[PDB]
């Protein structure tokens, strides 16, 4: 069964170079072209470029001369990306692609290696506990995970016990560091009577904070 | 280089619907034109190749179509897996180029957005900073506008959104906005406030709080 | 006393002399009671037989022409000798044998015609440069050896049909060397040039104006022109009494029949000549390259000795299809034939250092042994061909004819053929086995059974039907 | 010995079509045998000679037969800022037929191809190709596996490797019984000779129409070589499958090469990865030893033997003089793991420029004594030079030296009767196995039914 197995993700500095890898596994990588797409939720796919692994023969969207190099090792079955003088701009998930039938089309795509370049040193997450304003039937409460480097962050309510009627949201990066929040509703019979504790995991800097919510 | 102008951006339908995501070259393309399909939080898989064939493992409901330089995916009967987004991609030249996509979201009737808003915690003021939070959750359609005063006058600087994927089991989206100010500026007013528009009502819906007061 | 004549009981005259071709017969009216009428000549002229009763014939070769041997091969056109005699006449009785001599002469300034046939594809482009002053030159060098020299020319290159020849984009077509950086004619397969003339310098000035063409693979068209070189004789314009030499120059490998199949073309060569009045060859698109054995034909038949005057790097290749197509000679040509003139020389002198005889028409009952006289009147016996000669040289051969019984017809013909020579020993044969008195038999004879047996040379034969 | 020369079937084709250049049986799916024939010259659309193939039904009386019906037409894609171009003007369609279960294969040895990348181009050469028909479904495809899009430059600055561009593939064609298509492509390599193969079931559902070059997974094509005994030797020329190393899991090819090694000839046994297992050389050069092979137990010990085709073979004679005549070689396996030895019989033909060992067919077991036969065509054989089909019967220690029959054409002087042959299929169904002789040049096959043993 043809599957593009990619790298996972890195983590660089602005200014340096890293090489991406994508290993084809029931195939011969010398089949077919093997190509490269870009993805940024903003900008959306851009085509990098392609390699014929058979003899090295590369192209590249001119937008990519200079930053791309693609190029493949048939002995170890692996085609390459590497980006160099990398900047926020390259932070982006990156994929090969291969035809399936026809020489020129687009039809297996790789996992995806996701990029992120930022000077950010591993920071450690700050919780703050979120209680409402001093009223109806209803309530809500929060969590907001400010201030960390890098990605991902495991967030929890009463070790994974409440689950239900809860939003984490996706982190956003502002100025070098990520923030997210999370909110949890219940019935104001149960808080502040029974207890709600936020719970934040940060596997990279090796902290596992648990802030209670308290009102006001 | 040839621009694919895809759409619709985005269309909210139902299972059973049969639906049409279209795609416009710059130029004649002579169907070299593939379209792929992308599951939230997963990769991409092709679905049709050269205008009208199916890849391999693709089911028949999809279909491909057009010449020239317009051209359709349709899909017939939408299961739950087919909500996701699409993109075609032409490789008539050099380089190769994409649509913008087109993302398939669930259709529900309308609802409007529980606003709760929260004052920054005693832990961030000691520290030095003040961040106020909103969060607007359970809500259709999509779109909204969330708007910060303070003390009544508009504030835009400082502000951080994000905003959930539509629900798994009750089809709506939430969204989350954060007014980050310094301890000593948050200090300088009294009255916060956000403030959220959306088709449900005509007018917004306004929640707030006072500094000092409970 | 009773030879083998009397021993066997002989019926008649015919079977007398068959038994050996000592025995005689006698026809005489008045023989004794029981002497024997088959015995040797001696037995019977000293039993009283009539001397002009005796049937005794003996076998014999006489000459009928015999021409002495020419000590030059110029003068006239042409009426030269290289084999004496020219005609004999043998008569044989049954099973008997007899001798006979042929003399054969490399005869001294013979004309020459020399067909220079050249591979033109891309890599001979500095051979062209090579022999543009080869015509004078060799006039030079086969003046020491002929007073009738000729010289011609032809070129070849491929098939001009893909994939031998190029034929995109259209520029290529008219120009096959567009892609490098000059210019060369368009693909041809054969073209013939200059026909066989004594003026030289035509040679030179239409060498000066030839130009190389270019095509795919390495292999090339050299067979499909030494076919049409062959089979295009008034073309070609080969003479009737000279030496001809067929130049044929490359440093390739050679197309062969059945290769035609890659170009589409499974039509068989058909030996015939398909060089019209653009001198081109019209069916080197429609038809297949020639087998070794049809060229083989063609050549013997129109007497052209081939030479392969090939480079290093294919000479073994050469060498092997010459062991192929015997007569041809092989000579090992520099990459820019600047050698071809001694080249030339040479295999001339080989050409004309064999005499090798061929029979043709022999009958059945006939067959000859040969003894062979070459060098130093030295006679090297059961063998017919001489080797080593020079220009000048004589040879001879001492043949023995043997008849095996006797066949039907009493007259037949064949005759002794040096190989690629012009002139030939013509053997006229006689069987002798009647005997004169049976043109005068007596048929229905009171004689002989009253009238039952006819008479014929003194006895009574059973006549027809009984 | 007993195929009936008196009440023969004759099929024809178009005038100049050279119909009966191949042909070959082909079994519907109901096991109805039927014959399919490559009519190469065939005029196209733009009345222009492009081939056609044609299907015959069995019928006594023969006469015409329904087309089986390919696009003849040339395609143009413009993609990944290339021009993809195919001409099937005079490409030959039906040079080559085989039939395998229900479908049929027929080649185009002489398409051409060519590649436009602004003012640069590949060059337009004859990669060939082969079209594929399920007769009762519909079904179509094509295999083209020597097609390219590389240009003619980086050929040139990587000294012609890999140079698929002249490979003619189609020229020959074989199907292994696990339905394996093996195309021999004389001209690949730069005329060195290449085999492409790739299951059947892979070419149908990887090919889709306008398309022009694709993968086929699958395949897997021979090597390129350095070694100038291949130069110009054109492996590939003939081809057949059998068994050969003992292991009835594995299927070898059989490849005549009649220009191997400055035109000595060879024949060459391979595993299925294109490894060389045995190699019989020529005997003489230019014989074209290797224009044809065969592969047919004639002994009766259930291992296959090889035969060979040399058919402008020059044989000795009186006076130091050579006779074109053609010969065939048979070399029977010996039991284990051994290499073929020296021939076990030489046939010879006898009629100068005969072409004897131009087709050999396998005709099974003709007169049912327990031993595989063979029928030897010499097209331009026969005392009257109108062509020859002998017949050579097995026996326990391989084939009888004289044939046990021989058919004179019915056909004209230059029919070329004989130059296709295909034997040991049942057409009328009477349990003896039957014969079917192409004669391009007439633009007819007959059918020689085998009939009992008188
Ligand atoms: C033109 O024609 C000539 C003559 O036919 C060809 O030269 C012959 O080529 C063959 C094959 O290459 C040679 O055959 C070999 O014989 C050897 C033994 O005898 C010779 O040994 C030495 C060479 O080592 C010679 O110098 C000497 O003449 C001896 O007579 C064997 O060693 C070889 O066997 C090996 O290879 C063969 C495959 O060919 C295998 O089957 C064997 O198992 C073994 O591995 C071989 O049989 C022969 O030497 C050549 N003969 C002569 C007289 O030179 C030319 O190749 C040909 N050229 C062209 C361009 O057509
Ligand atoms: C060629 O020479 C041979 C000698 O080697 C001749 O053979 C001998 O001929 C004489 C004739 O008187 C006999 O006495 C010998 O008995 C022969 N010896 C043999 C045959 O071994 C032969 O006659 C000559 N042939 C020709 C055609 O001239
Ligand atoms: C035949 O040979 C003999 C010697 O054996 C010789 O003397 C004689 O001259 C020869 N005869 C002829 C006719 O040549
Ligand atoms: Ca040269
Ligand atoms: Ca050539
Ligand atoms: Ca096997
Ligand atoms: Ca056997
Ligand atoms: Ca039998
Ligand atoms: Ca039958
Ligand atoms: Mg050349």
């Amino acid at each position: 069964e043809v599957q593009l197995q990619q790298s996972g993700a890195e983590l660089v500095k602005p200014g340096a170079s890293v090489k991406l890898s994508c290993t084809a596994s029931g195939f011969n990588i010398k089949d077919t072209y093997v190509h490269w797409v870009k993805q940024r939720p903003e900008q959306g796919l851009e085509w990098i470029g392609r390699i014929d692994p058979a003899n090295g023969y590369t192209k590249y969207d001119p937008k990519f001369q200079g930053k791309a190099t693609i190029t493949a090792d048939t002995s170890s079955n692996t085609a390459y990306l590497q980006l160099s003088s990398l900047t926020s701009e390259d932070t982006a998930v990156y994929y090969c692609v291969r035809p399936l039938y026809d020489y020129y089309a687009m039809d297996y795509w790789g996992q995806g290696t996701s990029v992120t370049v930022s000077s950010a040193k591993t920071t450690a997450p700050s919780v703050y506990p979120l209680a409402p304003v001093c009223t109806g039937s209803s309530v809500t409460l929060g969590c907001l995970v400010k201030g960390y480097f890098p990605e991902p962050v495991t967030l929890t309510w009463n070790s994974g016990s409440l689950s239900s009627g809860v939003h984490t949201f996706p982190a956003v990066l502002q100025s070098d560091l990520y923030t997210l929040s999370s909110s949890v509703t219940v019935t104001s019979s149960t808080w502040p009577s029974q207890s709600i504790t936020c719970n934040v995991a940060h596997p990279a800097s090796s902290t596992k904070v648990d802030k209670k919510i308290e009102p006001r | 280089d040839i621009l694919m102008t895809q759409s619709p951006s985005s269309m909210s339908v139902s299972l059973g619907d049969t639906v049409s995501i279209t795609c416009h070259a710059s130029q004649g393309i002579s169907s070299n034109i593939g379209w792929l399909q992308q599951k939230p939080g997963k990769s991409f898989m092709g679905l049709i190749y050269y205008g009208t064939n199916l890849v391999d493992g693709v089911p028949s409901r999809f279909s491909g179509s057009g010449s020239g330089a317009d051209y359709s995916l349709t899909i017939s009967s939408l299961d739950s897996e087919d909500f996701a987004d699409y993109y075609c991609v032409q490789y008539a030249q050099l380089p190769y180029t994409f649509g913008g996509g087109t993302k398939l979201e669930i259709k529900r009737a309308d609802a409007a957005p529980t606003v709760s808003i929260f004052p920054p915690s005693s832990e961030q003021l000691t520290s030095g900073g003040a961040s106020v939070v909103c969060f607007l959750n359970n809500f259709y359609p999509k779109d909204i506008n969330v708007k910060w005063k303070i003390d009544g006058s508009e504030r835009q600087n400082g502000v951080l959104n994000s905003w959930t994927d539509q629900d798994s089991k009750d089809s709506t989206y939430s969204m989350s906005s954060t007014l980050t100010l310094t301890k000593d500026e948050y200090e300088r007013h009294n009255s916060y406030t956000c403030e959220a528009t959306h088709k449900t009502s005509t007018s917004p819906i306004v929640k707030s709080f006072n500094r000092n007061e409970c | 006393g009773p030879n083998i004549c009397t021993t066997r009981g002989v019926s008649s005259c015919q079977q007398c002399l068959a038994v050996s071709p000592m025995c005689a017969w006698c026809s005489d009216e008045a023989l004794p009671l029981g002497s024997p009428r088959c015995d040797l000549k001696e037995n019977l002229l000293k039993d009283n037989c009539a001397p002009e009763s005796i049937e005794f014939p003996v076998s014999e070769a006489r000459v009928l022409e015999d021409r002495p041997l020419s000590d030059k091969g110029s003068g006239d056109s042409s009426q030269v000798t290289q084999v004496s005699p020219q005609r004999i006449a043998l008569r044989l009785r049954p099973d008997d044998s007899k001798n006979f001599s042929i003399q054969v002469r490399q005869v001294e300034d013979y004309p020459v015609d020399i067909y220079y046939l050249m591979d033109l594809s891309y890599s001979m482009k500095d051979d062209l440069w090579s022999i543009q002053n080869l015509g004078t030159k060799l006039a030079t060098q086969m003046r020491k050896l002929t007073s009738n020299l000729r010289i011609g020319f032809g070129a070849f290159v491929d098939k001009p049909v893909s994939p031998y020849m190029y034929i995109s984009p259209p520029e290529a077509l008219e120009n096959p060397c567009y892609d490098m950086k000059t210019t060369c004619l368009p693909m041809f397969g054969y073209k013939h040039v200059l026909t066989l003339t004594d003026q030289v310098t035509r040679f030179n000035e239409e060498v000066k104006k030839q130009s190389v063409s270019r095509n795919r693979d390495a292999p090339e068209g050299g067979f499909d022109a030494i076919m049409q070189a062959t089979v295009c004789d008034e073309k070609i314009g080969w003479r009737n009494d000279a030496s001809h030499l067929l130049v044929f120059t490359t440093d390739a490998k050679t197309h062969i029949a059945l290769d035609g199949r890659l170009a589409g073309i499974v039509q068989p060569n058909d030996g015939q000549c398909h060089v019209g009045s653009d001198n081109h060859y019209s069916a080197s698109t429609t038809m297949d390259y020639p087998s070794l054995g049809l060229m083989t034909e063609k050549l013997s038949q129109k007497n052209i000795n081939l030479i392969f005057a090939v480079t290093e790097n294919v000479v073994n290749l050469y060498q092997n299809y010459s062991e192929l197509i015997p007569g041809t000679t092989v000579g090992v040509l520099s990459m820019d034939s600047s050698n071809v003139l001694q080249l030339i020389v040479d295999a001339y002198g080989k050409i004309r250092s064999k005499v090798e005889l061929e029979v043709r028409d022999l009958p059945e009952e006939l067959s000859l042994s040969f003894n062979a006289t070459c060098l130093n009147n030295e006679v090297i016996p059961g063998l017919k061909s001489c080797m080593g000669l020079k220009i000048g040289d004589t040879v001879s051969f001492s043949i023995e004819a043997k008849v095996r019984g006797c066949p039907q017809e009493k007259e037949k013909s064949f005759t002794i053929k040096p190989v690629g020579f012009k002139d030939s020993l013509i053997v006229q044969v006689t069987f002798d086995c009647d005997c004169a008195c049976q043109a005068q038999a007596e048929p229905n004879s009171h004689r002989c059974n009253n009238g039952n047996g006819t008479f014929e040379c003194g006895v009574c034969r059973c006549g027809p039907g009984w | 010995l007993n195929l009936d020369p008196v009440q023969l079937t004759f099929y024809a084709g178009p005038n100049g079509s050279q119909f009966g250049f191949s042909l070959d049986f082909h079994k519907d799916s109901h096991g109805r045998v039927a014959i399919v024939v490559g009519a190469p010259r065939t005029l196209g659309p733009s009345q222009e000679e492009t081939g056609g193939v044609f299907l015959c039904p069995w019928r006594a009386e023969g006469g015409q037969c329904p087309s089986l019906l390919f696009d003849l037409r040339d395609e143009t894609r413009n993609v990944g800022s290339q021009t993809l171009q195919t001409f099937k003007a005079r490409q030959g369609l039906g040079a080559s037929v085989v039939s395998w279960s229900d479908v049929i294969v027929a080649c185009a040895p002489w398409q051409h191809w060519n590649v436009l990348e602004k003012t640069e181009e590949a060059e337009k050469t004859p990669v060939g190709s082969c079209f594929l028909a399920q007769p009762e479904s519909g079904r179509r495809a094509e295999y083209s596996p020597c097609r390219g899009n590389t240009l003619s430059r980086i050929y040139v600055e990587n000294d012609f490797s890999w140079d698929k561009r002249y490979c003619e593939a189609g020229f020959s064609s074989v199907v292994t019984q696990a339905g394996e298509l093996v195309l021999g492509a004389p001209g690949g390599y730069y005329f060195l000779g290449l085999l492409a193969q790739a299951p059947v079931a892979d070419i149908f559902s990887s090919y889709r129409p306008g398309i022009l070059l694709w993968h086929v997974s699958s395949q897997s094509l021979s090597f390129d070589s350095s070694n100038p005994e291949y130069f110009d030797g054109y492996w590939g020329y003939s081809v057949a499958v059998g068994e050969f190393d003992g292991d009835l899991n594995t299927t070898e090819y059989v490849v005549g090469a009649p220009t191997w090694s400055w035109t000595l000839g060879a024949v060459e046994i391979l595993d299925s990865y294109y490894q060389r297992l045995h190699r019989l050389r020529g005997e003489q050069m230019a014989s074209y030893f290797g224009h044809s092979v065969a592969v047919t137990d004639v002994n009766g010990d259930g291992r296959h033997d090889l035969l060979v085709g040399a058919p402008l073979y020059m044989e000795s004679r009186a006076d130091r003089k050579l006779a074109e005549v053609g010969r065939v070689y048979l070399f029977l396996q010996p039991r284990g793991p051994h290499a073929l030895g020296a021939p076990s019989l030489l046939l010879t033909g006898t009629q100068l420029y005969g072409r004897f060992g131009s087709a050999i067919a396998p005709l099974g077991d003709l007169d049912r004594d327990g031993y595989n036969d063979i029928a030897v065509a010499a097209p331009y054989g026969g005392p009257s030079g109108r062509g020859q089909v002998l017949v050579f019967l097995g026996q326990s220690e391989g084939l009888r030296s004289r044939p046990s029959q021989v058919l004179d054409s019915p056909f004209p002087t230059g029919s070329a009767f004989g130059f296709s042959l295909r034997g040991a299929v049942d057409i009328d169904d009477n349990g003896y196995p039957d014969l079917i002789v192409g004669a391009y040049g007439a633009n007819q096959v007959a059918v020689y039914r085998a009939q009992p043993v008188v």
